[PDB]
Formats: C-alpha cells, structure tokens, sequence
C-alpha cells in the first residue's frame, strides 16, 4: 500500500510565475519521508526537497517550497518565479517498507517571456555546400504553435528557446528543411504571426 | 566523487549478455538498481545492503541477474539481452542506516538492444552559416546544425567555438526526428542552433564545430556490408567567421 500519484503528466508555467507540482500518497508506515527528484534532460536525478512525515509544515519562502497535507497525504510542490532552467521531469517519490518508490513524473515546460518579438523565416545554407538549405523561423512569440510536417520529404522540428545569457536576451526557434521546398512556403501550415519577415 | 556507472552508452545485438557496473558513494552500504522507460516510470530491480540483497521481486523471472561481491562494485547481467530490455539502467547509493536515507544517483547507461546491427549509421553532420537578412534586421547572428540520418538515437550534439565547448546561446532539439515517421527502422534527424552576435560572426578569427558524438557498434561486433562500419565516433562540421 505504497503509491506515489502524480496525475497532471505535463504541466507549463510563464517564466517569472509560479506553478504548483502535485502529488498524493498512500502508506502503511506511519514513520515514511517524501521526495522530489529533479531530472534535467541529462537524465541525472537531483534532489529538489525531503520532508519528514510527523513534522511541521514549514514556514519557509524559499524558490522551491512544500505543502505537506499529512492528514489529506497531498505533498506539493511549489516553485516561485520559475525559470528555464527549471524546465525538466519533476518525480515524486515515497519512503515506506521500500526505500523509494517513485510516481512517474511531471514533464515542466517554463515559457520563455518574449518582450520583443521579431517574427522572421531566414535562410540559411551549407558551409561546405550552400546547396543544399534550411529555413529557420526565429524570434516569433512564445504562443506561436509550430506544428510537425505534412510532407513525407519535408521535415520541421519544434521550437527551441536559446538564452544568450547577456542582454537578457531569449529567442524562439524552429527549423526545416527538404532536399526538393521554399522557406516562404516551409511553415504555412503553422499559423505565422502577421508581421512574420520575409526578406 | 558520484555513483559511477559503466559503461555509459551501450548498443548491442540480441543474445549478448550485457554487463551493466555501478561503483556506490565511498562509505554508502545500500545500492539500488533502477530502470527507466516511458511507459513503466522509475522501476526498482534490486537492491542491496551490507553487500546482501535485501528486495529483489522487481527482478525478472529470466535473463537479469545482479550481485555485489564487495562493498563499492556491483554488477547486473542481462543475458541473454532482447529488444524489450532498451531503457536507462539507474544506479543509487545510500549510507545504508535507514531505510529513509537519501539515494544518490549515478548518471545511468542508456542501453539499447538491436533485433540486427544491419540498420546502424552515423549521423551525418552539417553547419548552416547565418543568414545575412538576420544579421541585417537583428544585429545577431544563427548558426544552424544538421545531425541527419543516424540509428540509433545514441547521440550527443555539442558547440565548439574557438576550441572550447560553449553552452550558452545554444538549444539542440530535446527528441530527433524520423526521418520515415512510419517506421521502427527509421533513422533520425536531430538539429541545432547557435546565436551570436554579428560582431562575433563576422571575426573571421572565430571557430565554429558542430560535434556530433555517435555511439554504435564496438571493435568485437563484425561487418558484412561494403559501407563503413558504424563504429562509435564523432561526426563534425565546422564554419569559419565572415565578414561578409
């Protein structure tokens, strides 16, 4: 009788905003700990916090806080001003008759602000072709849905945000390409924002 | 100074035994073995105290055998290995006092089991250099890059300017991409992009490699095809900045 449930599979939070992370247990021990396990895409596993089960609710504001319901077996996770790096698998986890037992986990995106957004599809080429091309759509806001290809020789990848790390500057990017194809017509079948630049 | 896991990627063809090596924390005395896939979540396998099993039901009824012959090396054998047995292999230490302690964890083996080795490549690696209009109409400068038609997806992308990895102004695709999305052969794509400024583009004195680590078959696996055998390596691509 030691389950670890986390039921919202995917959550996003605004970058500077805050999300709360669920969880619920069922024990048997009255004497158990909880966990929240950090896992960034390199796979390695971190411990965010650790509560013991017949102590306080913390008085505590620091980034990463917990809400311990012990008498409704609830265990929050709260993170305040979110961040990208934030954005990984958060698992839940429970120390009973066994040492660990693991929910399956919380995919936490964390969208980037984009203050100025500068909506443009580029062109790039090959440095030892410049024959064969890619399209990059770039610096469009972060509500904008990219969507996979229809073609079965045209290939579009998600967005991904890059941070500069200087200026505070953030950007949004997606890229496609197709050995056939034209970057004006590459992301037609997601919708471009109005102003999107074609040079 | 961590859980030290070996090896760190593995692919291989069904029938091997796989040898799976996990060293604890110096003066842990619990060690637990995990496995990870989509489906089941983070699946305890077995796990050891004082060198002595203490819970091993999650181990399968054929084929996974596990042991601790001293206090700082455990093994796990898979053998012989199948398709099914693809996941991230996890290992974690604790002190080994309490049942509550806190597990460490090592950065895991990817292993991934092959029906056959005769649908393994490398990626091949390209760079894009920026476009003109972006340097024109921001100030800034993208690089892209193309890590294509490689299998499995047994591959690490990382920026090399001026001789040094960089980690900033970089995002890589977090998943590849099929290439034929209809089917289980299918090699993948996986991109890049790294955004400079154009002050930092057009110094032709600015080094810019794309590194693709590939890790596929070994020196003992065998070749019967007159393509170059798809050995672990790194594929790369470079660019050298342009004024204009």
């Amino acid at each position: 009788a030691q389950t670890v449930t986390q039921s919202q599979p995917e959550m996003s939070v605004q970058e500077a905003e805050t999300v709360t992370l669920s969880c619920t247990y069922d024990t048997s021990e009255s004497d158990y700990y909880l966990f929240w396990y950090k896992q960034p895409p390199s796979r390695q596993m971190i411990l965010v916090i650790r509560q013991e089960a017949y102590k306080q609710q913390n008085a505590t504001e620091n980034r990463f806080s917990v809400n311990f319901q012990k008498a409704a077996k609830s265990f929050s996770l709260k993170i305040s001003d979110s961040q990208l790096g934030d954005a990984a698998m958060y698992f839940c986890a429970s120390s009973g008759n066994t040492p660990l037992v693991f929910g399956k986990g919380t995919r936490l995106s964390v969208i980037p602000n984009i203050q100025n957004p500068d909506p443009a599809v580029y062109q790039l080429r090959d440095s030892k072709s410049s024959d064969k091309s890619v399209c990059l759509f770039t610096d469009f806001d972060s509500q904008t849905n990219v969507s996979q290809s229809k073609d079965s020789d045209v290939y579009i990848t998600d967005k991904c945000v890059l941070d500069m790390r200087s200026m505070d500057f953030k950007s949004n990017s997606a890229v496609a390409w197709s050995n056939k194809f034209a970057c004006a017509n590459a992301f037609n079948n997601s919708i471009i924002p109005e102003d999107t630049f074609f040079p | 100074a961590g859980v030290i896991q070996s090896p760190r990627h593995e692919v291989t063809e069904m029938g091997q035994e796989v040898t799976l090596r996990c060293k604890p924390i110096s003066g842990h005395n619990s060690l637990f073995w995990y496995r990870q896939t989509m489906m089941r979540g983070l699946e305890l396998l077995i796990y050891f105290n004082n060198n002595v099993p203490i819970d091993d039901s999650g181990m399968p009824e054929d084929r996974f055998s596990a042991k601790m012959p001293n206090a700082s090396f455990s093994t796990l054998k898979i053998q012989p290995s199948e398709p099914r047995d693809s996941a991230v292999y996890f290992c974690a230490s604790t002190w080994g006092r309490a049942s509550t302690d806190t597990q460490y964890f090592g950065p895991g083996t990817r292993l991934t089991v092959l029906e056959d080795l005769k649908n393994v490549f490398p990626p091949e690696v390209a760079v894009f250099e920026p476009s003109e209009a972006e340097i024109s109409h921001t100030q800034k400068a993208t690089l892209v890059c193309l890590a294509t038609g490689f299998y499995p997806d047994h591959v690490e992308l990382s920026w090399w300017v001026n001789g040094k990895e960089v980690h900033s102004g970089v995002c890589t695709d977090p998943q590849p991409l099929k290439e034929q999305p209809a089917l289980n052969d299918s090699r993948y794509a996986l991109s890049s992009r790294l955004r400079v400024s154009a002050t930092f583009w057009q110094n032709p004195r600015n080094h810019f490699r794309c590194q693709v680590q590939f890790y596929g078959l070994s020196e003992n696996d065998e070749w019967t095809q007159d393509r170059a055998k798809p050995v672990t390596q790194i594929v790369s691509a470079e660019a050298w900045g342009r004024a204009d």
